[PDB]
């Protein structure tokens, strides 16, 4: 009865209370998301603050079992997840000041407007209308106007707010023995005391910098090919040995190159695979799509859908007036209630988004036997990786012709192979130097290695050195170009997009071996292979119980 | 003939919670076994003592029908030699069990949109129950070494909690009505058992 038994009993009480409070909160949120009314918002906020206050008071109550006296790893993990002060370690003045600038930055980003230099009554927002100019146009001057004005009219408002946000966040992180915010963020990959699977918070930086050193040989060739293909769409503006101008990359920041596909398709006269026609031709519906997804999943050895999933799920868009947020997600309310919210349309894209979502759900159905605080991916990158490999495998022609959406022969050629691999590389690879660069900047800004009179200087040095793009107009220290990105201004960790890209292929390789695949990797298909399902399940069903370095070893090796 | 009041114990509109479970003893009468298959939604007709070959030819001095309501995935705990909250703090079964247990889903009845907090169960106790024991006390369970003189707080909790049954729950989280028919042959020469075919 010394210290551990009391902790265990307290954890039992918590597991049985929070499980219900969370259900109520999430159910209210779902009902609001699927049927937008006014009172729905009130019920949602009521359930929300109800849950949040309970969590806070439980936190304050749990700060009495000292972590050094616990021996079981499970209860130690739970108590450590529960004990963290997080915010509220600041003063009240300071905490209110922080919560104010967060909302100010988010609102500036969400409702900022720029407008034409000649008809100033034509102001555009970012979302419907600026990143459409940037994504569709081919006029050098129009793209340049948009790229410059967005940063000169909105980026200049975020600078005095970001300079003040850095300080508060650093104080909040130092009050919890972390030395900066960046360490607080990296504190998600940390593992302590398993004797063979440890992981320091500083080791992540070396792992990232070493894994990036082997991609430059391929990113350089891709960059050179794209640069050579752009000197025909914007002649006289691209130097054949210099960088790329930052406004010609496809979107407002350059996070994805996937819009340069039209300009740089290798063999334009070979239309890549699409079955949008053959689906409406065979009269397919949402129900058929999701039945096929469930069939593919049970094919490898994973369970069926819970059959409550078919009734509560909102698969098709409600017609008359049932205003709903169409953004496909999977919901894990709990207690055995998993649902899907998406506004499907018979297409090829939705045929893959169905597999993505059902992958998420199959992940959630696995660790549902864990304590409430240990229901999550092994770290922040596992969930979308597991979701992604499913859509990766369910788009191969070998799978489509087996479904029936293709001609039974459909002889493929080594030209569609390249047309496909390139379209993939513009999304996967084109985004790795950007990510690694951005998160390297923030880590250095929070740490203090960049005095605040040299933020833009370092930003545009690292852009030219790592990513290989150059800005078209100089930027002094009154601008703030990183703050003009969604994740930067809304305080989201950005490294989960780097690691997720790596795991997503490691898995795909290991499973590919269990299915005894022969040819190139990009034609792998794990369907009809039960050993793949078993190797996957033995990692899925863990949750956060084990350190992520063990779950990762359970599959890759 | 006088029949067992099966339909009066197998169709009670409101069942008992598990910790304070209902026990009804059936006295000397005719024991019509193969009539309980009237509705038959069922979930588990397993029997330990008497196997499904002596349904009516064998007799017992008296039988006890225990009735309550639990969650789904806990029906497995209702067995001699099981461990778990229900198997220690709400009901215990002796290893020499001669009757057998019956369960069925009842989601449409005992689940109400908004929560049905009338059913509770004990999750805290100083030691495990005894076979066929029953406890109803609501003393504040003490966890720590500091006596709490009967008030909820640190290291001392109210040893009861309730299922929030709702219709939108998966199986294993839905209400399930359970009935245990325990037999008894002490010394009676003539007692209640099945009818003979005339
Ligand atoms: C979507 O929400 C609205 C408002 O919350 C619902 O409209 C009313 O809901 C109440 C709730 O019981 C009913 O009593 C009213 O009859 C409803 N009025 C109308 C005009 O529908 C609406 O029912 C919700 N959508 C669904 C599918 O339930
Ligand atoms: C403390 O750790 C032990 C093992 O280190 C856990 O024991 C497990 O308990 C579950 C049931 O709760 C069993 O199914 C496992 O087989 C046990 N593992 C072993 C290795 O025996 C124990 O559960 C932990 N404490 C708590 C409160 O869960
Ligand atoms: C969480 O924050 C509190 C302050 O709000 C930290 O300070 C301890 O708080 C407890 C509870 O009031 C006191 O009993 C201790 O004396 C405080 N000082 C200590 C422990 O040095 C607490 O340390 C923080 N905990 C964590 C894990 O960060
Ligand atoms: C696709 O495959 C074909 C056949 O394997 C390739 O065509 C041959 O390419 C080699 C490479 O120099 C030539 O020596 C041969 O003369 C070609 N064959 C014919 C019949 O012309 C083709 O190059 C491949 N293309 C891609 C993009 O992989
Ligand atoms: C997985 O295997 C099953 C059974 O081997 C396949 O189902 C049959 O596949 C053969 C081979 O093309 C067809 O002739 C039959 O018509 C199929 N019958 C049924 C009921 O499916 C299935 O096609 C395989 N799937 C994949 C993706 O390889
Ligand atoms: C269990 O009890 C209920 C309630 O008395 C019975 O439901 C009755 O069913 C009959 C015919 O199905 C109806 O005419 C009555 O109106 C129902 N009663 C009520 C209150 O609605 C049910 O039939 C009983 N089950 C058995 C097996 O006898
Ligand atoms: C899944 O559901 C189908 C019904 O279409 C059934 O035939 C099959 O046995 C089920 N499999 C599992 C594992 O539940
Ligand atoms: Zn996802």
């Amino acid at each position: 009865s010394t210290i551990e038994e009391q902790a265990k009993t307290f954890l039992d009480k918590f597991n049985h209370e929070a499980e219900d409070l969370f259900y109520q909160s999430s159910l209210a949120s779902w009902n609001y998301n699927t049927n937008i009314t006014e009172e729905n918002v009130q019920n949602m906020n009521n359930a929300g603050d109800k849950w949040s206050a309970f969590l806070k008071e439980q936190s304050t109550l749990a700060q009495m079992y000292p972590l050094q006296e616990i021996q079981n790893l499970t209860v130690k993990l739970q108590l450590q997840a529960l004990q963290q002060n997080g915010s509220s370690v600041l003063s009240e003045d300071k905490s209110k000041r922080l919560n104010t600038i967060l909302n100010t930055m988010s609102t500036i980003y969400s409702t900022g407007k720029v407008c034409n230099p000649d008809n100033p009554q034509e102001c555009l927002l970012l979302e419907p209308g600026l990143n459409e100019i940037m994504a569709n146009s081919l006029d050098y001057n129009e793209r340049l106007w948009a790229w410059e004005s967005w940063r000169s009219e909105v980026g200049k408002q975020l600078r005095p707010l970001y300079e003040e946000y850095v300080v508060l966040k650093n104080e909040m992180a130092r009050a919890n023995h972390y030395e900066d915010y960046g360490d607080y963020w990296r504190g998600d990959y940390e593992v302590n005391g398993v004797d063979g699977y440890d992981y320091s918070r500083g080791q992540l930086i070396e792992d990232v910098e070493h894994t990036f050193e082997e991609i430059k040989p391929l990113y350089e060739h891709l960059h050179a090919y794209v640069r050579a293909k752009l000197m025909n769409a914007y002649p006289s503006y691209i130097s054949p040995i210099g960088c790329l101008p930052a406004h010609l990359l496809g979107d407002m920041w350059g996070r994805f190159w996937t819009n340069l596909y039209s300009l740089t398709v290798p063999f334009g006269q070979k239309p890549n695979i699409d079955v949008t026609d053959a689906m409406v031709d065979q009269a397919w519906d949402a129900q058929r799509i999701f039945k096929e997804a469930e069939k593919f999943f049970v094919s490898v050895g994973l369970p069926n859908m819970t059959q409550g999933f078919w009734e509560n799920s909102m698969l098709t868009d409600p017609g008359n007036v049932q205003k709903a947020v169409c953004h496909p997600t999977a919901w894990d309310l709990g207690k055995g209630d998993f649902r899907i919210l998406m506004c499907t349309k018979v297409t090829m894209d939705d045929f893959l988004t169905a597999h993505h979502e059902m992958g998420h759900i199959q992940y959630d159905m696995a660790y549902a036997a864990q304590p409430f605080l240990l229901r999550n991916g092994a770290n922040e990158g596992f969930h979308e990786a597991v979701g992604e490999i499913m859509s990766l495998s369910a788009a191969t022609p070998k799978h489509l012709k087996s479904i029936g959406l293709l001609s039974p022969d459909f002889q493929e050629d080594n030209e569609t192979e390249i047309n496909f691999l390139l379209k993939q590389a513009l999304t996967i690879v084109g985004t790795l130097p950007f990510t690694y660069m951005l998160e390297k900047w923030r880590w250095m800004v929070f740490k203090g290695e960049i005095p605040k009179d040299q933020w833009m200087k370092k930003w545009w040095e690292m852009k030219r050195e790592i990513v290989g793009v150059v800005e078209p107009v100089p930027h002094d220290e009154t601008y703030c170009d990183p703050a003009s990105l969604f994740h930067v201004s809304n305080d989201y960790s950005f490294i989960r997009y780097y690691t997720r890209t790596l795991y997503q292929f490691q898995f795909q390789e290991a499973l590919c071996q269990a299915a005894k695949h022969e040819g190139p990797l990009h034609k792998c298909d794990i369907s009809n292979s039960t050993e793949a399902g078993q190797k996957l399940f033995n990692m899925l069903r863990l949750g956060k119980s084990e350190p992520w370095t063990l779950a990762l070893e359970n599959v890759v090796g | 003939t006088n029949l067992c009041p099966f339909d009066e114990v197998f169709n009670a509109t409101r069942f008992a919670s598990v910790y304070a479970w209902n026990r009804k003893r059936i006295s000397n009468c005719v024991a019509d076994y193969s009539v309980l298959y009237n509705f038959a939604p069922f979930f588990a007709f397993k029997c330990y003592g008497v196997s499904p070959t002596k349904l009516n030819d064998l007799c017992f001095t008296n039988v006890y029908a225990d009735s309550f309501v639990i969650r789904g995935n806990e029906v497995s705990q209702i067995a001699p030699g099981q461990t778990g909250n229900i198997a220690d703090y709400n009901y215990k079964l002796p290893d020499d069990f001669t009757g057998c247990v019956i369960a069925w889903n009842s989601n449409k009845l005992d689940s109400k949109v908004g929560g049905n907090y009338n059913y509770r169960y004990r999750l805290f106790r100083k030691s495990n129950l005894k076979p066929f024991e029953r406890d109803i006390s609501t003393e504040i369970y003490q966890a720590g070494n500091k006596p709490c003189n009967g008030v909820a707080g640190v290291n001392c909790y109210f040893p009861l909690q309730s299922y929030g049954f709702r219709p939108t729950y998966g199986v294993g989280h839905q209400p399930y009505r359970v009935v245990v028919l325990s037999f008894e042959l002490l010394h009676a020469p003539a007692t209640v058992c099945g009818p003979k075919k005339s």
